[PDB]
RNA sequence: CUAGCUAGCAGUGGCGCCCGAACAGGGACUUGA
């Protein structure tokens, strides 16, 4: 082991405080944390240090209760290192393929050592129920999870051990984002599943136990905008239609009413239906085929931020929208109790935003705070943790969907 | 012969020079001899020749006067010091305390003074008069950390060693108990005591076990329940803010347990409140408020302890004006507590501060027992199932039932998702001017108003000119209007908000049964968009 | 070093008041309807 000195921005490290538990889950932190400090991963520490950083429980595929840190401050402030120092690239080919997987080697950070003058901004505290007992601190003597400067250092020894398949299979792309792994795999999902399983074997060979699971990307497209196509057209629908047409104008700037707005000079009931002429039939197709075509005139920029916007419509139909500025859209799409819904919605937009991008963007969630940060980790599944806020939604945005 | 912490100072300093105030005559003896039996014990170390630093000193006489004692102020050093980590930024509950049948305490004299500090560090004691104190001394910035730290790790081999007891912590005080008989406990106790002798603590054989209920921050602990210190009330007319002062810290230390206590008109007496011997003419709300608080303490009642085994309950009982509460009990009528949940957003509804108020709750059983119960709410499903469905947002919440006890949540109105036939359309809308703010605003018919206004913006001038339209209409209706404003605020189907506007605005809706509504640009020439544009604008827009 | 040569510390829980940091809208510079 050598370890590679860190240090954070010339910015002190985060003292963030601990949001309530459960004994369910406090019993599994007790049971885990002793064979963790046992294998001499962790230690006991009082309170020389003054950081301090959230912690909690977790429960796919099995009942255990595996554990993980929010080091969202902690990476944001230390980005420059990994960021810049070693970085790591981004392929291309994967959303071409026909499957995709994705694993999770924390087993494997959990067999390296790692520096002692680093180790006191990695403060993990377990609370205590009704405040009976101080806080149980810790640290972290070894590369923790969620940390992306861990995969930064270790891709080194990961590829030399990776060298051996990877020849034998020169059509396979991997991916090393965090703790969690990617493929590329254009080939039959059995063969998928074989390559896994061998993959799995070369893993297991130096102890690495690995039992949603896989993925496609050749189905995702963009949510085509379309517009309803009847016999009969009341008033109140050409008005709807009308500001939809006025809001969505902000991205495809051929958008007109004129043949339209002459049909509107009329102000009349809401019932009565009015027929549609060539020519506004006319301009409407010529929108419609405008809409379906993708955005012209828009690029993707890895130095500046990203946007994670979502809402909703009913009955479990929910939307999403990806953007870094104002209205210049990247992605859309569908998809369709109401948390753990958003929960994995969530999860499969970000993921869709990494194998594409390889960046985890900032998400704007239609509810409160507190709510929000009790009941995410019921039904929460990951091992990565992105950024996040609490926004108000007008009855506008939702209008890009029914 | 306990471990050290190891402390730094913060980045490149040192000890503060400064010069100890000059003082009395007559408690320089009456303290010196304090010192000097200070030192005799052990615990100081006298070295004024070399540090070349100092720390103020002072002489006090605090509560139960004996004689002028010692004290010191760090608040020169504090900031200096090195930052540290605040352990304990909460308190324990008496609702989530258990059944313990053979109960205890333990407390420590001087016990600060009965841990060592590390000799690199104790060199910025500069206590002058020289005096270096080699343990921990008081008023400083994180040494309650290290006392708490150090009693875990000691009881840490006793608590292998009993696994079954159970321990409450505190500053200096141990409480503890169990469900054995007295012997037992006992031979316990001197086990303990013996175990922390071996590191010197100091325990008697007579203090307080069962004499209580305990006095802590104003408790009765009870064996078998417990509840509040019993508390009193002046019976005098005039208030002063000091008065207030007592009498609110007083009456919101008995709110967190006792049922029926409503402290909101007493809150807002003192918003502009400033000075300090304000005689306050206590209003009629307030004095009959304060007379049934008297009332609900005119008799006293004892919490429940909790059980592990048996689950809890959970219940409220809204008394009106916006405000809430919520009972708590794992069997009818054994209310473990309660309190009060009345927080306003300028315009919100009934269902958002039940969500608001049982999140709430939730978040409070969590950090208190580690779950939820299974709620008890005096609404039924179909109401909050449509409005989670139909609303904007998402709102997930755990099992519980229905409860028929009026008064009772709804929602007062309802809106439609289509037009109806029959009903009217009315192209509205409103502006007005940044000078002159006499805004003109109306309505239209598939017959026009336009009504002047006074002091009043354009969200205003629209909002008073769709009042307006709405005491004339009829019963179906289906309206269209430009600010998004306004339909996004009706959109929340609110019933209470602070503007009297939006007020009477549900008021007139209440009895209109049917209504529809939507959104449209403005400057289009939409049917009577336009028009009423033209018609407002004469005289404000050139 | 706080108050008018004289008296002057901190923590805990609450009652509060002022400022700083975040959120949604309003008044001035630059683009489109």
């Amino acid at each position: 082991i050598e370890t590679v000195p860190v240090k954070l921005k010339p910015m002190d490290g985060p003292k963030v405080k601990q949001w309530p538990l459960t004994e369910e889950k406090i019993k599994a932190l007790v049971e885990i944390c002793t064979e963790m400090e046992k294998e001499g991963k962790i230690s006991k520490i009082g309170p020389e240090n003054p950081y301090n950083t959230p912690v909690f429980a977790i429960k796919k595929d099995s009942t255990k209760w595996r554990k993980l840190v929010d080091f969202r401050e902690l990476n944001k402030r230390t980005q420059d290192f990994w960021e810049v120092q070693l970085g790591i690239p981004h392929p291309a080919g994967l959303k071409k393929k026909k499957s995709v997987t994705v694993l999770d080697v924390g087993d494997a950070y959990f067999s390296v050592p790692l520096d002692e003058d680093f180790r006191k901004y990695t403060a993990f505290t377990i609370p205590s129920i009704n405040n009976e007992t101080p806080g149980i601190r810790y640290q972290y003597n070894v590369l923790p999870q969620g940390w992306k400067g861990s995969p930064a250092i270790f891709q080194s020894s990961m590829t030399k051990i990776l060298e051996p398949f990877k020849k034998q299979n020169p059509d396979i792309v991997i991916y090393q984002y965090m703790d969690d792994l990617y493929v590329g795999s254009d080939l039959e999902i059995g063969q998928h599943r074989t390559k896994i399983e061998e993959l799995r074997q070369h893993l297991l060979r130096w102890g690495l136990t690995t039992p949603g699971y896989e993925l496609h990307p050749d189905k995702w497209t963009v949510q085509p905008i379309v517009l309803p196509e009847k016999d009969s057209w009341t008033v109140n629908d050409i008005q709807k239609l009308v500001g939809k047409l006025n809001w969505a104008s902000q991205i495809y700037p051929g958008i007109k009413v004129r043949q339209l707005s002459k049909l509107l000079r009329g102000t009349k009931a809401l019932t009565e239906v009015i027929p549609l002429t060539e020519e506004a039939e006319l301009e409407l197709a010529e929108n419609r085929e405008i809409l379906k075509e993708p955005v012209h005139g828009v690029y993707y920029d890895p130095s500046k931020d990203l946007i994670a916007e979502i809402q909703k419509q009913g009955q479990g139909q929910w939307t999403y929208q990806i953007y870094q500025e104002p209205f210049k859209n990247l992605k859309t799409g569908k998809y369709a109790n109401d948390v753990k819904q958003l929960t994995e919605a969530v999860q499969k937009i970000t993921t869709e935003s990494i194998v594409i991008w390889g960046k985890t963007p900032k998400f704007k969630l239609p509810i409160q705070k507190e709510t929000w940060e009790t009941w995410w980790t019921e039904y929460w599944q990951a091992t990565w943790i992105p950024e996040w806020e609490f926004v108000n939604t007008p009855p506008l945005v939702k209008l890009w969907y029914q | 012969p306990i471990e050290t912490v190891p402390v730094k100072l913060k980045p490149g300093m040192d000890g503060p020079k400064v010069k100890q105030w000059p003082l009395t005559e007559e408690k320089i003896k009456a303290l010196v001899e304090i010192c000097t039996e200070m030192e005799k014990e052990g615990k100081i170390s006298k070295i004024g020749p070399e540090n070349p630093y100092n720390t103020p000193v002072f002489a006090i006489k605090k509560k139960d006067s004996t004689k002028w004692r010692k004290l010191v102020d760090f608040r020169e050093l504090n900031k200096r010091t090195q930052d540290f980590w605040e352990v304990q930024l909460g308190i324990p509950h008496p609702a989530g305390l258990k059944k313990k049948k053979s109960v205890t305490v333990l407390d420590v004299g001087d016990a600060y003074f009965s841990v060592p500090l590390d000799e690199d560090f104790r060199k910025y004691t500069a206590f002058t008069i020289r005096y270096q104190y080699n343990v921990l001394p008081q008023g400083w910035k994180g040494s309650p950390a290290i006392f708490q730290s150090s009693m875990t790790k000691i009881l840490e081999p006793f608590k292998k060693q009993n696994p079954d007891i159970v321990i409450y912590q505190y500053m200096d005080d141990l409480y503890v108990g169990s469900d054995l008989e007295i012997g037992q406990h006992r031979t316990k106790i001197e086990e303990l005591r013996q175990h922390l002798l071996r590191w010197g603590l100091t325990t008697p054989d007579k203090k307080h076990q069962k004499e209580p209920p305990f006095l802590w921050m104003g408790y009765e602990l009870h064996p078998d329940k417990w509840t509040v210190q019993p508390i009193v009330l002046p019976e005098k007319d005039s208030w002063t803010v000091n008065d207030i002062c007592k009498l609110v810290g007083k009456l919101n230390w008995a709110s967190q347990i006792y049922p029926g206590i409503k402290v909101r008109q007493l809150s807002k007496l003192l918003r502009g409140t400033k000075a300090l011997t304000e005689v306050i003419p206590l209003t009629e709300e307030a004095e009959l408020e304060l007379a049934e608080n008297r009332e609900i303490l005119k008799e006293p009642v004892h919490g429940v302890y909790y059980d592990p085994s048996k689950d809890l309950i959970a219940e409220i009982q809204k008394q009106g004006q916006g405000q809430w509460t919520y009972q708590i009990y794992q069997e009818p009528f054994k209310n473990l507590k309660t309190g009060k949940y009345a927080r306003m957003g300028a315009h919100t509804n009934d269902v958002k501060q039940l969500t608001e108020a049982v999140q709430k709750i939730t978040t409070e059983s969590i950090v208190i027992w580690g779950k939820t119960p299974k709620f008890k709410l005096p609404i039924q499903k179909e109401t909050w199932e449509t409005w989670w469905t139909e609303y904007w947002q998402a709102t997930w919440i755990p099992e519980w039932e229905f409860v028929n006890t009026p008064p009772l949540v709804k929602l007062w109105y309802q809106l439609e998702k289509e037009p109806i036939v029959g009903a009217e359309t009315f192209y509205v809308d409103g502006a007005a001017n940044r000078e002159t703010k006499l805004g003109k605003a109306g309505y239209v018919t598939n017959r026009q108003k336009v009504v002047p206004l006074t002091n009043t913006t354009n969200q205003k001038t629209q909002l008073q000119a769709i009042y307006l339209a709405l005491q004339d209409s009829g019963l179906e209706v289906n309206i269209v209007t430009d600010s998004q404003y306004a339909l996004g605020i009706i959109q929340a189907q609110p019933d209470k908000s602070e503007s009297e506007l939006v007020n009477q605005i549900i008021e007139q809706l209440i009895k209109k049964e049917k209504v529809y509504l939507a959104w449209v640009p403005a400057h289009k020439g939409i049917g009577g968009n336009e028009q009423v544009d033209k018609l407002v604008s004469a005289g404000i827009r050139k």
